[PDB]
């Protein structure tokens, strides 16, 4: 047997905590995905810049 | 007497020396222009990474 | 028993605890990855600043 | 009896001196700019990790 009121209260509290943690994880995961995307773009543009400079130094 | 002859030769060698010095000087300026423009572009790019 | 299905709420509490442990761990791991990413990016931006200053110093002295 | 040609021939040699002087300064400039571009490209490459 259990405490019926106690397991109802714990059910509700767990659902609340789970939703809050889900929202926190979804927000953090989206921030990290956007960060990874931005970093990937940066690395592509950096590659192009390195290529421009090595072309310049080569033509010298 | 005949001093005009050799002096013309020395002046023509000097002309070739101005041609060489000015030629390599302009080539160096073109190089410096390309390198400067590339440094400005790259500095602008690096600045763009801070936004 | 009383106003709920006792066995059902026992099972649902146990599953909610499992899901909460998993979701907590996912959030902590992802947050740590994000914190590391932000730190590395901050260091990169400091180094980028110094590089820009070095380049402008060269160009100015030219 | 002319004499004056010494200046004109020396002015031409002074022009070679000026051109060579600015050229050597330019070579120093190009060396500094080249080194800075090499350093900067190395730095940008270092960001790729
Ligand atoms: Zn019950």
């Amino acid at each position: 047997s259990h405490d019926c009121a106690k397991v109802d209260l714990e059910n509700a509290e767990l659902r609340r905590k789970l939703i809050r943690t889900k929202r926190a994880f979804e927000d953090t995961y989206e921030k990290l995905r956007m960060a990874n995307k931005a970093k990937a773009q940066v690395e592509k543009d950096i590659k192009n810049q390195i290529l421009k400079t090595h072309n310049v130094l080569r033509n010298v | 007497s005949a001093v005009i002859g050799q002096l013309r030769l020395e002046l023509q060698q000097a002309r070739t020396e101005v041609e060489t010095a000015d030629k390599w000087r302009l080539e160096c300026i073109d190089v410096c222009s390309v390198l400067t423009n590339r440094l400005e572009e790259e500095a602008g790019f690096l600045n763009s990474l801070l936004k």
